[PDB]
Formats: C-alpha cells, structure tokens, sequence
RNA sequence: AAACUUUCAACAACGGAUCUCUUGGUUCUGGCAUCGAUGAAGAACGCAGCGAAAUGCGAUAGGUAAUGUGAAUUGCAGAAUUCAGUGAAUCAUCGAAUCUUUGAACGCACAUUGCGCUCGCCAGUAUUCUGGCGAGCAUGCCUGUUCGAGCGUCAUUU
RNA sequence: AUUAACGAGAUUCCCACUGUCCCUAUCUACUAUCUAGCGAAACCACAGCCAAGGGAACGGGCUUGGCAGAAUCAGCGGGGAA
RNA sequence: CGUGAGCCCGGGUCGAACGGCCUCUAGUGCAGAUCUUGGUGGUAGUAGCAAAUACUUCAAUGAGAACUUGAAGGACCGAAGUGGGGAAAGGUUCCAUGUGAACAGCGGUUGGACAUGGGUUAGUCGAUCCUAAGCCAUAGGGAAGUUCCGUUUCAAAGGGGCAGUGCCCCGUGUGGCGAAAGGGAAGCCGGUUAACAUUCCGGCACCUGGAUGUGGGUUUUGCGCGGCAACGCAACUGAACGCGGAGACGACGGCGGGGGCCCCGGGCAGAGUUCUCUUUUCUUCUUAACGGUCUAUCACCCUGAAAACAGUUUGUCUGGAGAUAGGGUUUAAUGGCCGGAAGAGCCCGACACUUCUGUCGGGUCCGGUGCGCUCUCGACGUCCCUUGAAAAUCCGCGGGAGGGAAUAAUUCUCACGCCAGGUCGUACUCAUAACCGCAGCAGGUCUCCAAGGUGAACAGCCUCUGGUUGAUAGAACAAUGUAGAUAAGGGAAGUCGGCAAAAUAGAUCCGUAACUUCGGGAAAAGGAUUGGCUCUAAGGGUUGGACAACCAACUUAGAACUGGUACGGACAGGGGGAAUCUGACUGUCUAAUUAAAACAUAGCAU
RNA sequence: UGAAGCCAGAGGAAACUCUGGUGGAGGCUCGCAGCGGUUCUGACGUGCAAAUCGAUCGUCAAAUCUGAGCAUGGGGGCGAA
RNA sequence: GAGACCGAUAGCGCACAAGUAGAGUGAUCGAAAGAUGAAAAGCACUUUGAAAAGAGGGUUAAAUAGCACGUGAAAUUGUUGA
C-alpha cells in the first residue's frame, strides 16, 4: 500500500516555518503535524551558559507563564547564573575594601 | 492562482459576465443589425491581459 | 536555445494594472506607468505620436461635466426656477 | 570604443562595498574632556571578526560621564589584547599595550596604531593587520609631533593626535599563499565585485586601450600621462621608472 | 468506340466585380468663447421585466424633480384609470437635485478594498475597550488672529 | 628551457577487438506500399523526345534530319544551365 | 459600320435611372512594376496523419461505436511515477443536466467544445505586522524646465501624563513602502457535498484584547516560605532610567535518542490456493490537538582530595581552576502512564428494508530485530586571508518612585467565572490537453511525500497502493530507408583519419614499470576464482556465581557432494600501452555551425 | 583512495626510525538525479521543435545548480573577453 | 450653411457594438465588415429522413429576391450538347 502524506498549507517549500511531523490519526491515516520551531533556553549575560530552572519556549511564550516559573529566587534571578553572582559578590566587596584601604594610605 | 488580490477577482467577475450569447429577442426590433456576439472570449483562445 | 525553450521560463508578469489608465503598463519594480506615466501629477503624452494623443483625448471618455457645460452657457447660467414651479 | 571597465567602477551598483555583515564601524571614541585632562576607562567584552577586513576588531564599553549609559564603541585590536582588559585612554593614560595616548604624550621610538591625522577624526593611519606607526621625534614648541608611516613616509601631525600602543593584530596574514581561485574568490566576495579580472590586452579595440591586433601585445608604451583623459588611463599611470628593482 | 485532354454555348456552382444608391467622409465659408480643489479630462465597477455589446445613467443608477407638448412604448405581457388625465413617451426643454471606487486627488499608503488619529451621537457594566453612523485631518502661498522664541533690542522697576 | 598529475585538445605507432574492408548475405520492428477517413505546401511565361547546325559562342521551341499511337502505377536521381 | 481605338442593333437576365450634340473641367484609358487588395487553380485526393511497447471478448446506449459506458481478460507507468499536494501563471477550464452545426488534423453517442443552472463559508491557514537588499517623501541644494541629488543634513522635526482648554514630565535623533519561501500570538479529531473544508456540523481546546466577581495567597513592627547549595513551590508590590537574554542564523562528517515507514514471530477474524504440498499466501488489529504526571545528553551543586595517575569516546579529551566515587538540582519529548477516548474509526457475523440505508452481537492483541530508509533533536569534530542578516515583539534582572491593612485593604504574572476578535483570498489545473512557446506542440517551467525483491545503491529490471490503456485505423511484407542485430576465413588491406561498431567491465585474491613536485602514476600493465545443495567454524546480548540457562540477525572463512566446465549466466558494467606538440591543474565563453592551445586562476613583477 | 591528529608494539647508545590500527582531509576520484553539450558531422531538416530527438559523452560536495525580491538602460549597461 | 469633391479596395483608421476585435512585457500597432422585400407577408400543412434537409404545397409583382438574401462579371468547377 501508501502511506505518503501531503501539506496542509499552501507554503510548499522546506522552508524553516515549515516543519511538520508525521502522525497518525484515531481515523487510522497518516498525516502531518505543522510543528513551530522549538525555544532556546535563556543565556548568563556574563558567561553564556544555560541558565538551569527556567523553560526554553519561544519569546512570545514567556508572557503567558507566572513570575515564579521564569525566574530563580537568587539576586540576579533568571538573568545571571549562580556562579557569575557569586563572583558579583566576591568583586564588589574586595574592590571596595581595597578602595578604602587606598583611601586611608593617601591620606597618610 | 488561489491568491486572488481582490481587485483582481473583482477583473475575473466582470469577464465571465461579459461572455454570454444575446437575447434572442434582441434579433427582432425593427431596424436592428445585431447578429452574434462578436466580443465572445474563451479562456483557450484570448488572454484577459491582467 | 533562445527561442521555444527561453519562452517556457516566461512567467513573472513585469507590468501590471495603473490606477489611473487602467492598462497593463504599471511597472512593478519602477512603480511608474509606462503609458501614463503615473507617480506623477501630469499625465504622459508626447507630440511626436499623434495616434497615442487622439486615444487618449477628451473626446474619448463619457464627459460627466463637460457635456452639461454647453448647455449652460447657452442660456447663459441660468438659476432659479421656471416662474411658478409646483413645489418650494 | 564603449566604456572601458574602469569606468564603470566609479557609478557602482555592482562595484559598491558588500557591507551587510559589517557591523559598526571600527573608530575611536570622539574626544572629549575626560580625554583631554585626564582619561576614562573601558572594558574588552569580547574580540570579533569583521568580514572583509583582515584584523580582528575589539568592542569596547565605557561609561558615560554625563547620562548614566554605556558607551558601546568598536577599536581595532592590538596583538595582546584580550577580553576583560582593561583600556585607559586619554591624555594621563599609561604607557601600555592597547591604550589610546596623544602622541605628544608618548616618547620616541614607540609603537602607535590607528593613528589620526587631524584631531578628532577618529582613526586615519596603521589599521592593516601586521602595519603601525612609529614615532619618530617631538617638536613641543608649537605642539607637533613627526610619525613614521607604513609605507615608509614621514609626516608631521599635531601633538594631541590619539592613537594605541602597540601593533595591529592578524600580523603575516600575507605570508600564506592562497593557492586556489576559490580563496581568492571569497576573499574578494564580502569585500566588492572585483575578482577575477580580464586582461585588457585580451579584449578588442571597443572595449580597452589595448585590445586588438593579430598578435596580444600593448600597441604603444603602458607608461600615461598624469594628465590622460579618464579612458586614456589603463596602464602604469606616471610611472617615474619600469622594470625590475 | 468510350475514357481522358482542349474549345464554345445553355443551365447550375464558386466569387463579389459592375450598375444604382447613401443617417458617412472631406474642403470651404459664417457665428460663438464656455473645463477644474463648489473636485476636471480620463479610468474601474455597477444600474433595464426579460441585455452580452453600443448609448444613457450612478445605490434616487437605460434614471428623479421642474417646464412644454399632448396619447403613447413596442419584440411579448405589462400602463386601460394615466381618458379630464391633477397627464403616456427610449418625447423635447432643463434653471432643482442625486452623483458608487478613483483620478491634479488632498490623513499615511496602495501589487493591500491596508493602517491610522480628532470630535459628536447610539449600543455593549465603559472619559480610556469594541461595534455602528456622521463630520474631519495634504502641500505651497497670502491677509489677519492668537500662542511663542531670540542679551537683536528700547524704557522702567530693580 | 624543462616538466609529475590532469585533458570530450592535435598527432604517430603497437596489442586486443571487430562487416570499416575483401564481399556481401540474412533477420526483426516502423514506414514506404494497398484500403476507409482526413488532407496541405514549395513551385508554375507556355510547356515538356532526340542528333547536328547556326545563334548572346552548351535549344523544349528555330533549320535539316531521326521519328512519333490513348490512359496509367511503383521507383529513380541525367536534365529542366530545377 | 469603321484601317483602328470604338460605335450601333437583335436575343436572354434585371428593376430606376440614362443618353446624343457644342463648350468647360479632371484623381480620365494598364499586361507586366519579386506592383497593392481580394478571390481561384494545376500540383492533388498527392506529401502525409510512423517517438512515448497494446490491445481483445460480451452487453447496454444509440440512426450510426476501434478511440462512449459496465463486466472479463491482457498490458504499461514501477515511488527522482503516467501517483497524491502546492508556488508562479491561467480564470470558471470545477459540478450536474442536455446537444443540431463548428472544434477534438480518423470517428464520436464522448469532451478542458456548445447551452442552462450550481459551486469557493476562518479569532487559530495566508495576506494584514516587522525589517532585508532597495525605493520614495520631508529640511535643504541644483536645474530654463520636465525634474536631479538628498534619507539625517548646516531643520525651532517628537512622544506621553493630570483636571477644549488649562497644568505638568522626557527628549540625541525627527517618516513611509519593500518577503503569500525570511522573523511571527493562537485548532485538533471524526462526519458531511454533484462540486468546499485545519473554513460547515459534533466534540474537545488554545491565543490576544477588555472588563470584572468569587475562592485562595500576603499583611495587626506593611509587600511569602523551604533547601548547605545547584534550586523549588499556586500566588507572593514594583515607577523613571539602565543591564541582559530570546527573536538570531554557515557547510560538511561519524555517533547516540525519538516519530513515521520497512522487516520477523505468535493470536483473534476474513479472502485466495488446495492432483499433491504448505500449522500455509494475503489483509485489518488505530489513538489527534490539548491538560497533567514520571523519565531522557550536556551542565551545575554538596562531601572528599587523586602518581602505582585515573575516568573515558567509533573518533583523545577532562581532571589540585578539584578528577574517580557517593548523594542531588536542572534545560531538553515527536518517550511511558492518565484524561481526551471508545461514546470515535475500523473488521467480522446475524437479522430488517419499500424507501428512509435500520437494528443487534463480538472484536479491535502481545512481542522482537536493524551500519535498514526518511524527518528531527543532541553532544562532539573538521574547514575558512570565507566566521556564515536585520527589525518588530516578548521576558528576566538592577534600581526603589508611588502606594498599601487592623478592620480591612491588597498582587487581579494563582484557579475559576464574563464579553469580543473586523477586512480580503479559499472552486480547479499545476501540465505528453487547463502555464509560455501562433496549437490539445516529443520543447521549457520552482518544490513536498517516496513501498517490496535483486542489488553497494532514490543504477537497470520485475511487482504492490494509486493512475492510465491516450498518441488515425485495417491488410500485405517489394525496392530504398530509420532503429535493433548476427555473420565463415582474414583482421584496418577501408578511410583524410579505427568515424561507427566490437572488445574490457562487478566482487575477492595475486602482481604492478618508467617517471615523479615523493603527494602520485595505479583500476598501471597482467592473471586466477565466482552456480546449486548439505554442512562446519568464528564474530554478541540479558539474568543469576575459564559456568549455566533464554534470546539475536547479519558478515566472513573452511569442506564434501553436484552439473553437457556452467556460474557478476538477464540487468548493470574501465579497452590498454610507448611517445610528440600544447595548456600546469579544478573552473568559463561565442543561447541557434567553432568548448579549444582561447579566457580565468593561484604564483611572479611593475 | 586514505592527509593531519590519536592508540599499541618493535628496533636503536642516541639522534631517532619502523609496523599494525584508528581517524576521515581534499576547488581528490568512479558514478545516479540535476547541470552541460564532445562525437555520430546519426534522426529530422515545408520537423514534435524558427535548434528538438537517440546513442555516446563532460561535471557531479564545489569557481556546483537554482526560485523569488532588488540594482545596472542604448554610444548606455553587463562581459572568467 | 454650402461644394464643377469622394462614393464602400473611394472618402477620415472608423458610412456598421472603430481606436472596436486582435498583436506586443511595454512604448505602441490596429483591421475586416453597407443594400431581401412596398409590406415579414421571413414558407402554414402533408410526406421521406435519426437529423440537417429534400419533395409537394403556400406568400410575393418577382424566390430568376429565402435572412449563405438588390444586380451577380471573370478566374476556377459540374452536367448536357457539338
Ligand atoms: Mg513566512
Ligand atoms: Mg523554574
Ligand atoms: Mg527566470
Ligand atoms: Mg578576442
Ligand atoms: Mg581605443
Ligand atoms: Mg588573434
Ligand atoms: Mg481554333
Ligand atoms: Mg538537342
Ligand atoms: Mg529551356
Ligand atoms: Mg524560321
Ligand atoms: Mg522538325
Ligand atoms: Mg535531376
Ligand atoms: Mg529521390
Ligand atoms: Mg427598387
Ligand atoms: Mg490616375
Ligand atoms: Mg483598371
Ligand atoms: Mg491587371
Ligand atoms: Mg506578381
Ligand atoms: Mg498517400
Ligand atoms: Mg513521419
Ligand atoms: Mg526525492
Ligand atoms: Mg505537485
Ligand atoms: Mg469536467
Ligand atoms: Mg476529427
Ligand atoms: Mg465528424
Ligand atoms: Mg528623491
Ligand atoms: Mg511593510
Ligand atoms: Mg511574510
Ligand atoms: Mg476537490
Ligand atoms: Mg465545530
Ligand atoms: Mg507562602
Ligand atoms: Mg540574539
Ligand atoms: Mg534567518
Ligand atoms: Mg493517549
Ligand atoms: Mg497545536
Ligand atoms: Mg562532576
Ligand atoms: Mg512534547
Ligand atoms: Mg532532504
Ligand atoms: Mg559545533
Ligand atoms: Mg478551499
Ligand atoms: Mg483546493
Ligand atoms: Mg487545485
Ligand atoms: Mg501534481
Ligand atoms: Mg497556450
Ligand atoms: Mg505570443
Ligand atoms: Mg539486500
Ligand atoms: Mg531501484
Ligand atoms: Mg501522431
Ligand atoms: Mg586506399
Ligand atoms: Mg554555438
Ligand atoms: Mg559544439
Ligand atoms: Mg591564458
Ligand atoms: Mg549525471
Ligand atoms: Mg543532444
Ligand atoms: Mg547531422
Ligand atoms: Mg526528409
Ligand atoms: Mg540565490
Ligand atoms: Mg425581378
Ligand atoms: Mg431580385
Ligand atoms: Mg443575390
Ligand atoms: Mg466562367
């Protein structure tokens, strides 16, 4: 027998918004599935890693999810990864404490 | 093709109107000259040039 | 190859219908008619073609005004009404 | 004849630069009052590729002085320079490797790039991979300092001309052979429509100065005159001398 | 001898010459001066009882109002109450109107019946959202109005 | 000047191979062929047998001879300076 | 009658005007001009209607049947199709009913022909929105001018808040067009028509925008808790301004996971074959969007601190910047399970029936394998003097403005509840008949899905699902043809010339020269084997402690036997060598007589 | 076919050199579709066709092929010429 | 309003549904086509045929005017006669 299957849109190009996966229907036919392209995780917007507990959606998807769901409950949240804000804290604190020491060395 | 463009489709309709035989009862008024439609266009012989 | 074979990949429909002539001479990637000449206000005509001038001049259309215009001035742009009309 | 192919260069629409994945441009910051007493400090995010170009590019952040914003801003980078350095550049800025001085700041025989010749045009000379600018003396009277160019010339310019320390990365990129038409093809094909290129002696009389004859070969000397009649020049144009070196 | 080929006549074919005509052209003469942002010329789409084109017309659509004439239109029924009619007609005249989408075309566009903004009214629990309806929003220039800018500049307070 | 590799480039030779050839023969399919239906075009002064002579110096026509008997079908490529 | 151009008369047809004479006037006389326009011949019932393998029997319809229809038989396309869909283009060719002529280069009862009617239903598909290459306004500057440049400039350019005006805040900067293949909010299954379907019907969902109630959460020192941590939970304030991410990106290679297809078993049903044989040959055995829940590479966190270095991939990378090990967190579903959902669809059997097409019963199962094919995802790796779009849009964070209850307020990023989603396209063909080529033309025209066998293989050959049987036919078998072929002996003597054809050809084993830029030449040259049948051996996985048991499908090697010594038995499938001239090589051009030594190229030089 | 890189073994005093694997580079190579157009100077040559048909052939992972949008306009364009 | 003009291959390209049908991507190019009869009175009815039509019959002054329509030349063709 067949079983080839057709698009059902009128695009009929291999295209990236084109993408389809074959199923099969309760009605017992072979048919295809226009499937949207698949999200990308969020990036650290210090070193570029994956960022760990937050969903890879497309961007109009993240709208539609609640606050907790996009987002970590650290400093810098769904933004930075935990390595780079705990870096964050280690950079701020000795620089300032080296700027005090420079402070009171000019003075003196 | 399936994309029409409206006033495109809006071209289409008045030519398969415009493609029809005359009145019989034009061929009897007293003076008339009229015989067959000599503007008739079909699809295999003339292009509509849209 | 130039001839039967060059013709079959004829199908991409370089001017297409003006707004304003209602011919097949609107370029589509000028955007400018070829017959009048249309982006712009004065419509397109030349002197060196008598025949294209006389297809395209005032006689040639319905004359929604211009054909009322004649019969005003012979009575001399009359208003008002006939001296005692039925109804104000 | 017709046009000859140089000619046509000049209208462009086939021959304009091929710019679509060339980012912003790759120049100085403007100067400023931060730079002329003192300087301001920026930070290497990351080093890019600039197709068409040959040396590596540089973006920069610095921070504003007036607004609460940071200044993104593309250098041309030096062989040293890494991400996460630290750029100092203005007139009390150090004498390191990738900071941008005024040469009346910095002392004979250095090594300079993307040196300007009127203040504030933000980068003119030495931005070529392996070139640089060389200081060669100082004239602090009237404020003018005398460079060494990669060609070998010597030039006067102001003494509050910016320029960086040290050489332009990408240094002997030259010195490999291309060995195919297909590097050399794409070479050219993010740079402009100039590859490969038809030899006018090749051609006919309507096309080119040389074309023609039963024989190729140039009817008269390759050597025109300064002065030829733009079509006239398609050769060695005022050669002073010919032959070998 | 027939057949075939060639010639002529009668009749019959093919073809549309000739003759006669003509709501057409052409040239001359006489008179007149009147397009358009109060939206022209042109274009598109529609409108008839039964119409494809031509002609006419524009959702008031082979047309309305008004005036004159005075009994039609016509290919068929449909008007016979329109017969004193206070009025037929594809009539003539024409001074009142209607005049779809466009077009110099004017909210921005238009290869889209696309996208807007202001005001008013109506409906939906609505000053903000949605739908319907109406009126609007181009550029240059002119006169005036009002709101301003400039240590250009005057005087006073200060 | 010389060059390994490469070449639907030009050239010579050798091995294999064969109908290129000695020297032709045979087979199959579709035509050509006959029939029903349908049905053009190029070309065309008029036409259509030769020999010799003369002639614008290579005639279908002229002159002198040879001759010469309806109507046709399939091939053919001398001539019609086709 | 006249020398003549012409004139006159008789006979036939015809139906409305015409003539002589004297002057005046002219677009006034045709055999030609490869004359113009129209019409008609011989040729001539002639050339021809010959590519794409192919049709036959019966019956019906009808005046008439080779090319109408039904049945039966025989065939072809053979999944890079003569199949199922579309983009461009076409425009009603779509469907039903009927039909004289014309068209379908033969016929025609048939038709993409003719005539009359009917047919295209969207918040979820696309346009519409964004920007790309680019185009056009604005400010300005040229030009006699039609207009040219300019797209952020040498411009006083704009955007929001509070109660037709008033009062505030920010401003660096201030337009539009441009993709039915780029970016992008959201729909699936079953049924239904002569013709529409992600659009109608039934069921079950989703997104956006606007309003707004209940429940729940937070808060009586005002804006949540848990975990060492990676992070988690149903919520859990957040102004201007700023930071970051997504959108957002190359080609190729092997590997691993998943969906679909293919393949192999067993079981329940049905069909085919049955001289004999085959527990046999074939077919059905299905599960969508969507809401959850449990897992799946990388990576990260905690303990701990490694040489006798260890872990580890097909591929050698990682580790005192913390490895092995142990315990966890997390991105990733086209994965399992539940709902959807068996009530659907499908397959059998038994009866109704005048039609309406009605009712009932049963079933709709369980495993395995793989360098299999296709799509996709992931981690690695290679190449680059090549590094392989932008914008709309959405989200997170920093910041802490304003506001906020102790008797009620409050997040309307939690659950449920309410309302609405405008406009245009939507039929059909997508081609050996619906597009372009004067045409129903062997030409040309972008793309998706892609079964079985043989075989390395979308090679050739045969078959299944699906689709055709359309191309003027019948009879003979002359010459000459076009296409396919075979020839004894010789083997290029033919010819300008081995032009054309033949020969070689797969796989395995052996053997391989000069020369050389050391990379090649090289498949050099040149040899041997190949079938069928019966066996034997090797190459694995899982669970229980050099073992035992239960599975698995391919590859390789060895040996007997056997045959008219045949075996890549069809298909498919290099002829080779010795040199000379020339261009280094790969690449390109004279569309429609020249593909070359010409052009180009890297390298060199100026 | 088998370049870097990687693994194992062997030889040597050393310098270092050999062998077997793995790996999968190349404007490499045979070859199907696509693209092209060498020969038959084949068919046809009032053709199927105002350039096609058949066999044979060139290339076939890239200086390969290609759709749509856009730009260049006549003494002008564009040209591996 | 006229003409010592043209008279349907003439006169304007157009006496007619003419700047129409049609061709070209486009700028543009651009035809052919008048006449039954005074009046449709445009052939009722019968018969052969599947039908188109034919034969009778009828209208008209005339069908030797049948919508292929005023007259109807020649090229070219058929029958009869010589
Ligand atoms: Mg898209
Ligand atoms: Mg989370
Ligand atoms: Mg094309
Ligand atoms: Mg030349
Ligand atoms: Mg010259
Ligand atoms: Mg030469
Ligand atoms: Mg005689
Ligand atoms: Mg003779
Ligand atoms: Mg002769
Ligand atoms: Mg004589
Ligand atoms: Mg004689
Ligand atoms: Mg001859
Ligand atoms: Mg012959
Ligand atoms: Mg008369
Ligand atoms: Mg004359
Ligand atoms: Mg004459
Ligand atoms: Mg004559
Ligand atoms: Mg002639
Ligand atoms: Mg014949
Ligand atoms: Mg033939
Ligand atoms: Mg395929
Ligand atoms: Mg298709
Ligand atoms: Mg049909
Ligand atoms: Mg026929
Ligand atoms: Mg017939
Ligand atoms: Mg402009
Ligand atoms: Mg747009
Ligand atoms: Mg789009
Ligand atoms: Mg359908
Ligand atoms: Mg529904
Ligand atoms: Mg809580
Ligand atoms: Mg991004
Ligand atoms: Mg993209
Ligand atoms: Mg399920
Ligand atoms: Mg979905
Ligand atoms: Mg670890
Ligand atoms: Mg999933
Ligand atoms: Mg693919
Ligand atoms: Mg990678
Ligand atoms: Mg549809
Ligand atoms: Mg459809
Ligand atoms: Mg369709
Ligand atoms: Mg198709
Ligand atoms: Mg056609
Ligand atoms: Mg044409
Ligand atoms: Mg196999
Ligand atoms: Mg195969
Ligand atoms: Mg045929
Ligand atoms: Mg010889
Ligand atoms: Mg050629
Ligand atoms: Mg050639
Ligand atoms: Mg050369
Ligand atoms: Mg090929
Ligand atoms: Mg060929
Ligand atoms: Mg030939
Ligand atoms: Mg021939
Ligand atoms: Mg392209
Ligand atoms: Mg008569
Ligand atoms: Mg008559
Ligand atoms: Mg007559
Ligand atoms: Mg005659």
């Amino acid at each position: 027998a067949s079983s080839r299957v057709t698009y059902r849109r009128r695009n009929p190009y291999n295209t990236t918004s084109n993408k389809t996966r074959i199923v099969k229907t309760p009605g017992g036919q072979l048919r295809v599935l226009h499937i949207k392209k698949r999200g990308t995780a969020p990036k650290c917007g210090d070193c570029g890693i994956k960022l760990p507990g937050v969903p890879a959606l497309r961007p109009r998807e993240y709208a539609q999810l609640s606050k907790p769901k996009k987002t970590v409950q650290r400093a810098y949240g769904g933004s930075r990864c935990g390595n780079c804000v705990r870096d964050r804290v280690v950079r701020a604190f000795l620089i300032e404490e080296q700027k005090i020491v420079k402070k009171v060395l000019k003075e003196q | 093709p399936s994309h029409k463009t409206f006033r495109v489709k809006q071209k289409l309709a008045k030519a398969q109107k415009q493609n029809r035989p005359i009145p019989q009862w034009i061929r009897l008024r007293t003076g008339n000259t009229i015989r067959y439609n000599a503007k008739r266009r079909h699809w295999r012989k003339t292009r509509l040039g849209l | 190859t130039k001839g039967t074979s060059s013709f079959g990949k004829r199908h991409t429909k370089t001017h297409g219908l003006c707004r304003r002539c209602g011919r097949r001479s609107l370029h589509n990637q000028k955007k400018v008619c070829a017959s009048c000449g249309y982006p712009a206000a004065k419509t397109r005509k030349y002197n060196w073609s008598e025949k294209a001038k006389r297809r395209k001049t005032t006689g040639t259309g319905r004359l929604r005004y211009l054909s009322t215009v004649s019969r005003k001035f012979k009575n001399g742009f009359q208003t008002g009404v006939p001296k005692g009309s039925k109804g104000p | 004849g017709r046009v000859i192919r140089n000619q046509r260069k000049g209208r462009g629409s086939i021959f304009t630069a091929n710019t679509r994945l060339n980012k912003a441009p790759a120049k100085f910051r403007s100067l400023d009052y931060a730079e002329r007493h003192g300087y301001i400090r920026g930070v290497v995010k990351e080093i890019i590729h600039d197709p068409g170009r040959g040396a590596p590019l540089a973006r920069v952040v610095f921070n504003s002085p007036y607004k609460f914003k940071k200044q993104r801003e593309t250098f041309i980078a030096n062989e040293g320079m890494y991400t996460g350095q630290f750029i100092y550049a203005g007139k009390n800025a150090a004498l390191t490797v990738g900071n941008v001085l005024p040469l009346g700041s910095v002392p004979e025989g250095t090594v300079v790039s993307n040196v300007e010749e009127k203040v504030g045009d933000r980068g003119a000379i030495g931005r070529t991979s392996g070139n640089y600018v060389t200081v060669v003396g100082h004239n602090p009277e009237e404020g003018k300092t005398r460079i060494k160019l990669p060609s070998g010339a010597k030039k006067v310019v102001s003494s509050s001309a910016r320029g960086m320390i040290g050489i332009v990365a990408g240094g002997g990129r030259t010195d490999k052979p291309l060995l195919k038409a297909s590097r050399a093809k794409h070479k050219f094909a993010v740079k402009r429509n100039s590859w490969p290129k038809t030899r006018g002696v090749a051609m006919n009389p309507v096309d080119h100065p040389h074309g023609g004859g039963n024989h190729q070969h140039i009817g008269k000397a390759s050597t025109i005159s300064r002065y030829a009649a733009q079509g006239q020049k398609a050769g060695l144009i005022a050669a002073r001398r010919t032959g070998l070196l």
